[PDB]
């Protein structure tokens, strides 16, 4: 989560390999963040 | 039952019109078979076209031949212009029915159909 | 925000409105999520002992409509209402 | 004045004269039409009103705004669709008595 | 004007545009709804509801749905007498068949009755 | 008490005039 | 059976008929006809294809929400077969290749497909398998494709006693192999019988085939209503074509070549019942991209 | 003879269009229109009020709170119900927001069909942080249903005017930038300015309504005359338009936006705390925690929800100034749960009718620019 | 009675009740009911023997401009011998007022085609003769707008259903879309919501 | 914590598992049959069976406007627990 | 009050009528255009990166309804029918039978999300919350039947999370 950029670029996230055996370096999707982070991630919080 | 009328008086002028339309519809049909570029020969879409003439022969309101004179003259002025496609034209002809029988004993083995 | 002075210097040149006050993206003014939870009034409805439903009864209020003409030295010719007054320009400078 | 406000409105020059001449026109084929119906009552009731207002103006903004109708040209608009109408109305002759009824069981509404 | 003078039926059938099955096969229910038994109120009457006979509604092998092949089977035409659902059933093209409609009897009932002296209408439970 | 949103006492202006430099 | 495999109401788009069709091949020409009338009738398809996705892609919206199903199956494996026909009411084979590749050869696709297939549905314990053949499959030479088409009609003969061996003749269509194959050349002049017979009177005699049943165990034939020459084929062909004219391998030229001939030792449309159309009005259907812009019936009809 | 054009439904909205023209300059355009057609009026006829709101949502797509608000006004006006002052001040800040939505939308597609590129991309991340702000109201992108007859349900959440406030400076900015940038360029100007010129009279015969009527000369704003709501009492003015031209007709479309912007500076300095429905739980539904701790609350509630709420027998028609013009409801009610008969008068299709007067003596290109210069979205003028 | 119900006014009700009766002496010939609602919009209904006189003297007449058109539609009621009812919505422009004509007719009769009258009736009379079935006689074109080609029956009426008879979907043995008749997925379940109890009893009819 | 039947396949909550006569087997090949694997049964019989010291008490559901709406039931028999509709949770009296 | 624009005459002042000139033969306002459009050149972009920084939202937001269920308990549905008798599109099919317990149960809860219009009426119209319109956009489904929602999907989908749900309702059960 970074501050100084506007409303929009506030939260941003970096996926792993090896979530579900999948090669995920490339072709990475949505849908792979845990709900917790869906909820903070989409910012309809300002807790993690 | 002193009704206002459509366009005519009796059944002559009923006659007279609806024998105006079959003539242009018969006249109408190798211009759009060529135009379409539809499948079927020249003599089975008159035979269809006759058989619609022929399809609402019991009726005897001259009313009701009136507005049917005019359901036709508007199809006819929507056909002679490119407005309808082959698929209306198509869908006036019946290729895909895989049509049901009428038979009693063939409606039994497909029942549960007065 | 957040830019080098130069560009921020062309940005103001290149269109004269001293762009960098507002420039429509937002970073400290969007509104504090998670705000505290509200409580809701209620208004002129739940004060016991007057409300009676045959008092504020708007469904039941509407009659039905009346008629008259049917099929069954007289300063007269009227209009539906009286006729509408001419407008006049606003101030609000009114040839923009 | 200049150029007002509608677009296919060219402007007039003499509304005093050309309005009188309407208004001649209208008494007259008003004059063609019969007496006992209440139509002739109520047309020649508003228009000797509004041709009386007409009588005594030097001026045109006070017309304008004292005569209602508004804008001044409309008010010609109106008094040559009123002799269209009058002349129509010569015709087609509205003043007889009601024609054929409904079978009554019907402007009840709700059925 | 009014220059036709005929006294005949109406025959708006071949302009209707539904074909000759639903129009020969299938008949029109014309009836005044009964009371809902559950509820006790008549307002669900005075409307002679015109509705037609139902049809096959076989399983969607899918989901378990009701799937059919019935365009006219959800319709109901509320009218207000008999005469003009017969004129209209007539005029359309259909068959027709008009049930009866059994206004409930008027009744005398009487609590002093309820509590008589020698007759057997004596309630011993109120 | 009440937590409704009003404005907190009032807004500022806000300008709804066509400005141009003309330079 | 058990229910849902009892008919409901009209035919297609969610009017369920009573079987559930596992079609082999399917992809090409022939099995993407039948599969549309299937549809139309409104049954259960299992396609199987060892393709891509987007070929059953196309063939996709034919049949209704979830009617057909797509599943993959191979050559070489029992297993996926035998989950293909699982549950299944009938079985039909449509399968080969008219060229060679390295992986398949015209030996033993006729032989070790049909063995294969014709083995797992008899011990899954399905019924009415139709399986389709070409005419003239006979043991005498000048074709490998007909000598081994003769040896699975003999094969699925000998095992599953009770199949339908069902028998087209050069059927033409839409999107053709032979007459399109005519009309893309540029040739020679001879005398050969030929007669080809239109699809969609071939697939509603294998629906009536597949749904009418005191028709198992008898193999049939199609024979279309024309019986006449190669050489006024061509110019015919040419001459609706509007083009004067005056894969191409050996054994494709040889079966065109080769005479075809009918005996009524077999029963043909008329003991199952829907009439066959002539060339001429499919002709001119089929028969399009002339030139820019650009009717002459022949009609020969010999002997 | 003269070339008879079939315009299909590719894009220059989406139509049929055959004009038999005259050579590179017309003859006779007719505008085959129905191509989106969805039976709105039958599906309204075997539904319930609350259950066919949606389709009032959606008949009309790029306004999405005016018709909403013309469906509801039409509901209570028929049901003798004035809504709470609340209720009628977010009713005004949401009509003025999507009032600047269509008429920025209209500009935009005029732009991008004459083929201009960039504002496009500007004003519609401006109308990005629209539909921010309806996702925090309701939570719909674009189809917020949210106007109850009876009032707006379920008020907006705190933390909400502050964001207005700021969205209206930096959008007065921008549109001040859109005048910048366009607005006396030389090759729009010389693009429109003497194509389809309008008669007053025949703007008043073919029922031309709304931005036709202020630009072909007659001030007539239902805003003005008719307050059918809290406008009364919020001050400002109307643009009118000297000549017919479509150049005039854009200057108007602008400067009604300004004049949103005005609506919303004044609705946002005086909004009251009143309450968010009616006081009436025979109409709106209950909230939910008396409903949970009440009898009559359930009840109201369950049956509101399964039968709706019964509207007393009548007819009538209501119509408001959606962007487009007078959208008019004209719904007939048989005493019951359902309505009998609903129809849609649209500002679009009255402005579709006199595509012969707007296009009978220019070019082609003038003809895409005539479609253009109507905001007319294809769905409306289906109905 | 004052929070949460409409106000009404008084004095555009006596306005329109006065009016009302004076459009109903000055055109005796054609009008039966002159109705004023609670909420003082005007109805005037009319015999099909005067559309044309009575929007001749509407739009004209100089203390009634109406000069403004709006919806058209003839609302398709059975139970009736003259079924559907035409309403001519009519909006003045110097006066803010609102009045409706509407006329009767059945199944088959030509009324006077208002298209000469006003000009933005032209596509509402077409689309009024597409979708209910109500021909107008003296009228330059009338084709089918809003319907498809292929499509007939006169789909808003309470004679024709919810699902038409035809569908289209597209197969390959044509190579083209044709139409089949109608084979839902679901059933559209109806819902039997109107329950009794008389929720308004100053509507009642009189009885038999 | 779920049934299987013998042709292979689990059953649900409710007992809808198919015949050996089905072609809906063939439907769920290669795809799975995405059940719930956890029933709603044998999460109250796990439940303790609460006891509250009046005669006739409240259930809300833990949270106001977070659950069903307010019943009150009777605990006035002694063999059977009065039993909440909404909840599905027991209770009983101590006297 | 009305404010009418398009009314200037040309000055015949020497000083407008060769701006004018200058304006039509120099090219100013065409090059005031250009410096408009280098103007947002040198900004920065109002762009966010997709599959990085998923865009904002609001605590109410509809889509990918599930079923939740009562705080360590069954399920929280009865079968009452409200939300079929409300939906609009006519999508819910619910089939009630009771279990062996005694409480009214189901059988069958079905919803075509190719049907929802996603209004929230089914949202709002239970009494008991037990369908809820979740947070998320994540359908992106390859076949036509998949998108036909049975009442273990919906279990699923309601238990893939609850505390996404229990936290956006927390959020906001005092408006509603
Ligand atoms: N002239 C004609 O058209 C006539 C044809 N027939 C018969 O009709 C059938 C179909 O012919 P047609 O459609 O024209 O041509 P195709 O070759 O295109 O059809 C055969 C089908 O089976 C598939 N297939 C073929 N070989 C293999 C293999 N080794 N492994 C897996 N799949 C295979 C094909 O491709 P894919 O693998 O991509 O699915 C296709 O789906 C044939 O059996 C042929 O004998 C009979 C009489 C006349
Ligand atoms: S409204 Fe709620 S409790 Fe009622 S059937 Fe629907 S999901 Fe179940
Ligand atoms: S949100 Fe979807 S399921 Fe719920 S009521 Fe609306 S259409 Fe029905
Ligand atoms: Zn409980």
């Amino acid at each position: 989560e970074d501050n100084k950029q506007f409303f929009g670029r506030h939260r941003w996230v970096i996926y792993t390999t090896e979530m579900n055996g999948k090669n995920t370096f490339w072709d990475v999707d949505g849908s792979m963040v845990p709900p917790e982070w869906h909820r903070w991630l989409h910012c309809m919080t300002d807790d993690p | 039952t002193s009704v206002k009328p459509i366009f005519s008086r009796d059944m002559n002028e009923a006659k007279r019109r609806v024998r105006e339309l079959y003539r242009a519809w018969y006249r109408e049909v190798p211009n759009t078979v060529h135009l379409f570029q539809l499948d079927i020969s020249v003599k089975q879409g008159r035979d269809k076209v006759r058989e619609m003439f022929k399809k609402n022969a019991h009726v005897t309101d001259p009313r009701v031949v009136d507005l049917l004179v005019i359901k036709g003259k508007m199809e006819l002025e929507e056909t002679i212009n490119v407005w309808k496609q082959r698929t209306h034209v198509m869908r006036f002809f019946h290729e895909t029915e895989a049509p049901r029988p009428k038979d009693f004993l063939s409606k039994f083995y497909v029942g549960h159909d007065p | 925000a957040s830019a080098t002075r130069l560009i921020q210097g062309l940005r103001n040149w290149a269109s004269g409105r001293d762009l960098q006050a507002k420039l429509q993206l937002r970073y400290q003014e969007i509104s504090k999520r998670t705000q505290p939870p509200p409580k809701l009034p209620v208004g002129p409805s739940h004060r016991l002992s007057n409300n009676y439903y045959c008092a504020r009864d708007g469904r039941r209020e509407a009659m039905p409509p009346s008629i008259v003409m049917s099929s069954q030295s007289e300063k007269k010719a009227v209009s539906p209402a009286p006729p509408i007054k001419r407008w006049e320009l606003s101030q609000d400078e009114p040839y923009l | 004045k200049k150029t007002t406000g509608l677009v296919g409105l060219a402007v007039c020059e003499t509304p005093h004269e050309r309005l009188k001449i309407l208004y001649t026109k209208i008494l007259d084929v008003l004059g063609h039409i019969p007496k006992n119906a209440a139509y002739r009552k109520y047309t020649e009731q508003i228009t000797n009103e509004k041709l009386s207002i007409v009588k005594a103006e030097p001026d045109v903004k006070k017309l304008e705004e004292q005569l209602q109708g508004g804008q001044i040209e409309e008010v010609i608009l109106q008094a040559e669709n009123e002799l269209s109408l009058a002349r129509k109305m010569i015709q087609w002759k509205p003043w007889e008595p009601l024609v054929e009824e409904p079978p009554a069981s019907q402007w009840k509404w709700p059925i | 004007t009014q220059l036709i003078t005929v006294d005949e039926k109406l025959d708006i059938t071949t302009l209707t545009g539904v074909p000759e099955e639903h129009i020969k096969t299938r008949k029109a229910r014309i009836f005044v709804p009964a009371r809902n038994n559950m509820q006790s109120g008549v307002n669900n009457t005075k409307k002679w509801k015109m509705e037609f006979d139902t049809r096959e509604r076989w399983e969607n092998p899918l989901m378990g749905w009701a799937s059919t092949a019935d365009p006219l089977s959800n319709l109901v035409l509320t009218f207000s007498t008999k005469e003009d659902a017969i004129a209209f059933a007539e005029k359309n093209g259909w068959s027709y068949d008009v049930e009866e409609r059994k206004v409930p009897k008027p009744k005398s009932k009487s609590y002093g009755a309820n509590f008589s002296w020698n007759k057997r209408t004596r309630v011993s439970t109120k | 008490v009440k937590q409704d949103m009003p404005p907190v006492g009032g807004y500022g202006p806000i300008d709804y005039k066509r400005n141009l430099p003309r330079r | 059976l058990h229910h849902a495999v009892i008919p409901h109401g009209k035919g297609g788009r969610s009017s369920v008929s009573g079987i559930v069709a596992t079609v082999f091949g399917a992809t090409g020409f022939l099995g993407r006809y039948l599969v549309n009338h299937l549809g139309r009738m409104g049954s259960q398809v299992i396609v199987p294809y060892r393709c891509e996705p987007y070929d059953t892609m196309h063939l996709r919206p034919m049949g209704d929400l979830g009617q057909i199903i797509f599943m993959d199956w191979n050559g070489r494996d029992k297993d996926s077969i035998r989950r293909a026909v699982e549950h299944s009411n009938v079985v039909i084979n449509l399968v080969g290749r008219e060229w060679e590749t390295k992986n398949f050869d015209f030996e033993d696709v006729f032989v070790k497909i049909p063995q294969a297939i014709a083995q797992v549905s008899k011990e899954a314990g399905v019924e009415k398998f139709i399986h389709i053949s070409h005419l003239n499959a006979d043991i005498k030479s000048s074709s490998k494709y007909l000598r081994n088409k003769a040896v699975g009609e003999k094969e699925v003969r000998e095992t599953f006693p009770e199949a339908t061996i069902i028998k087209p003749a050069d059927i033409f269509g839409r999107e053709d192999r032979f007459l399109n194959y005519f009309a893309n050349i540029r040739s020679l002049g001879k005398k050969t019988v030929k007669q080809p017979v239109y699809i969609v009177d071939v697939t509603k005699g294998i629906i009536n085939a597949i749904k009418d049943p005191d028709a198992r165990g008898k193999t049939f034939a199609f024979v279309g209503p024309n019986r006449y020459l190669l050489f006024d084929l061509v110019q015919y062909v040419f001459a609706v074509a509007h083009r004067p004219f005056l894969w191409t391998t050996r054994d494709k030229v040889e079966r065109i070549h080769t005479t075809d001939r009918t005996l009524p030792h077999l029963p043909g449309l008329e003991d199952l019942g829907v009439q066959a159309t002539p060339l001429e009005l499919k002709a001119i259907e089929v028969l399009r991209r002339h030139r820019t812009y650009r009717s002459e019936i022949e009609d020969v009809q010999p002997a | 003879s003269n070339l008879t054009l079939n315009f299909g439904p590719q894009h220059p909205g989406v139509l049929r269009l055959v004009m038999e023209l005259s050579g590179e300059m017309v003859r006779k355009c007719d505008p085959h229109i129905g191509l989106l057609h969805r039976g709105t009026e039958k599906l309204i006829e075997y539904k319930t009020y609350l259950q066919a709101l949606p389709y009032f949502d959606r008949l009309d797509y790029v306004s999405m709170m005016c018709n909403e608000q013309a469906y509801s006004l039409a509901v209570e006006k028929l049901l003798n119900i004035q809504p709470p002052p609340r209720a009628q001040w977010i009713r005004v800040l949401f009509g003025e927001i999507t009032r600047l939505l269509n008429h920025i939308m209209a500009v935009t597609t005029h732009a991008l069909d004459i083929g201009a590129m960039t504002p496009f991309f500007w004003m519609f991340e401006e109308r990005e942080k629209m539909f921010e702000f309806y996702e925090r109201v309701s939570g719909a992108r674009m189809h917020a249903a949210y106007v109850r007859p009876g009032g707006v349900h379920q008020d907006l959440p705190l933390g909400l005017m502050d964001d207005i406030y700021e969205f209206s400076k930096n959008f007065s900015l921008r549109i001040d930038e859109l005048e910048e940038m366009l607005t006396n360029n030389r090759i729009w100007r010389n693009r429109t300015v003497d194509i389809g010129v309008v008669t007053a009279e025949d703007a008043l015969n073919y029922g031309f309504s709304g931005v036709m009527l202020r630009g072909s000369g007659i001030q007539w704003d239902l805003r003005k005359t008719q307050p059918y709501d809290v406008y009364d009492q919020v001050e400002f003015d109307v643009p009118i338009g000297s000549r017919g031209d479509c150049y005039d007709r854009y200057l108007c479309r602008v400067e009604e936006m300004r004049q949103s912007i005005r609506i919303i500076s004044q609705c946002l300095n005086k909004m009251p705390p009143g309450e968010i429905k009616v006081d009436d739980a025979k109409v709106s539904p209950p909230k939910r925690a008396e409903m949970k701790t009440s009898m009559e609350s359930l009840i109201h509630h369950f049956k509101l929800y399964t039968e709706g709420y019964q509207v007393p027998p009548g007819a009538t028609y209501t119509a408001i100034e959606a962007p487009k013009g007078e959208f008019g409801v004209y719904l007939v009610s048989d005493g019951s749960s359902r309505p009998y008969r609903c129809k849609i008068k649209a500002p679009g299709f009255a402005h579709l009718a006199g595509l012969d007067k707007m296009s009978k003596g220019h070019m082609l290109a003038d003809v895409v620019a005539i479609i253009g210069t109507q905001d007319i979205v294809f769905g409306e003028v289906d109905r | 009675t004052r929070p949460t119900v409409r106000p009404r006014n008084d004095v555009a009700h006596k306005q329109l009740s006065a009016f009302g009766e004076y459009v109903a002496e000055i055109l005796p010939k054609y009008v039966q009911q002159v109705q004023v609602s609670c909420f003082s919009e005007l109805e005037i209904c009319i015999h099909p023997d005067g559309v044309i006189p009575v929007l001749t003297f509407l739009r004209d007449h100089s203390n009634a401009q109406f000069k403004s058109l709006a919806d058209l539609t003839a609302v398709d009621i059975p139970t009736r011998q003259n079924r559907f009812e035409i309403v001519y919505n009519l909006l003045s422009l110097r006066f803010n007022s609102r009045i409706r004509v509407k006329t009767y007719t059945d199944e088959l009769t030509p009324v006077e085609s208002s298209v000469s009258v006003y000009k933005a009736a032209n596509w509402y009379e077409r689309e009024i003769w597409d979708m209910f079935g109500v021909f107008f006689a003296n009228h330059p074109d009338l084709r089918r707008i809003l319907t498809d080609y292929g499509f007939e029956g006169h789909p808003f009426r309470k004679d024709f259903p919810l699902s038409g008879y035809v569908e289209l979907r597209y197969d390959d043995e044509v190579k083209r879309v044709v139409a089949e008749p109608v084979e839902l997925a679901q059933e559209f379940r109806k819902f039997d919501l109107n329950s009794p109890w008389e929720a308004f009893p100053a509507y009642r009819q009189p009885p038999e | 914590g779920v049934r299987t039947s013998p042709t292979g396949e689990k059953v649900t909550h409710t007992g809808q598992v198919y015949d050996d006569e089905d072609y809906r087997r063939v439907r769920f090949v290669g795809r799975q049959k995405e059940v719930n694997e956890n029933f709603a049964i044998d999460l109250i019989a796990e439940q303790p069976v609460s006891q509250v010291g009046s005669r006739v008490i409240s259930c809300d559901g833990g949270g106001g406007a977070l659950g069903h709406p307010r019943v009150y039931i009777n605990l006035d028999k002694e063999t059977k627990t009065g039993t909440c509709g909404y909840c599905g949770l027991q209770f009983r009296q101590q006297h | 009050t009305y404010k009418y624009v398009n009314l200037r005459e040309p000055s015949m002042d020497m000083k407008s009528v060769t701006d004018r000139a200058a304006q039509t033969l120099l090219w100013t306002e065409l090059i005031r255009g250009l410096g408009m459009t280098l103007s947002y050149l040198f900004r920065e972009p109002a762009t966010i990166n997709y599959p990085f920084e998923k865009g904002p939202l609001s605590p109410r937001f509809r889509g990918e309804h599930a079923l939740r269920r009562y705080p360590s308990g069954e399920e929280r549905c009865i079968a009452c029918k409200l939300c079929e008798a409300v939906c609009p599109a006519q999508a819910i099919t619910i089939e009630a039978e009771p279990r062996a317990d005694g409480s009214r149960r189901t059988t069958r809860y079905d919803i075509d999300m190719t049907k929802c219009i996603y209004c929230g009426f089914c949202q709002e119209a239970c009494p008991v919350d037990a369908i809820v319109e979740g947070p998320n956009f994540e359908f992106s489904t390859e076949t036509h039947e998949e998108l036909l929602y049975n009442k273990e999907k919906l279990l699923n989908n309601g238990d893939k999370w609850e505390a996404e749900i229990a936290a956006n309702i927390q959020a906001d059960y005092l408006y509603r």
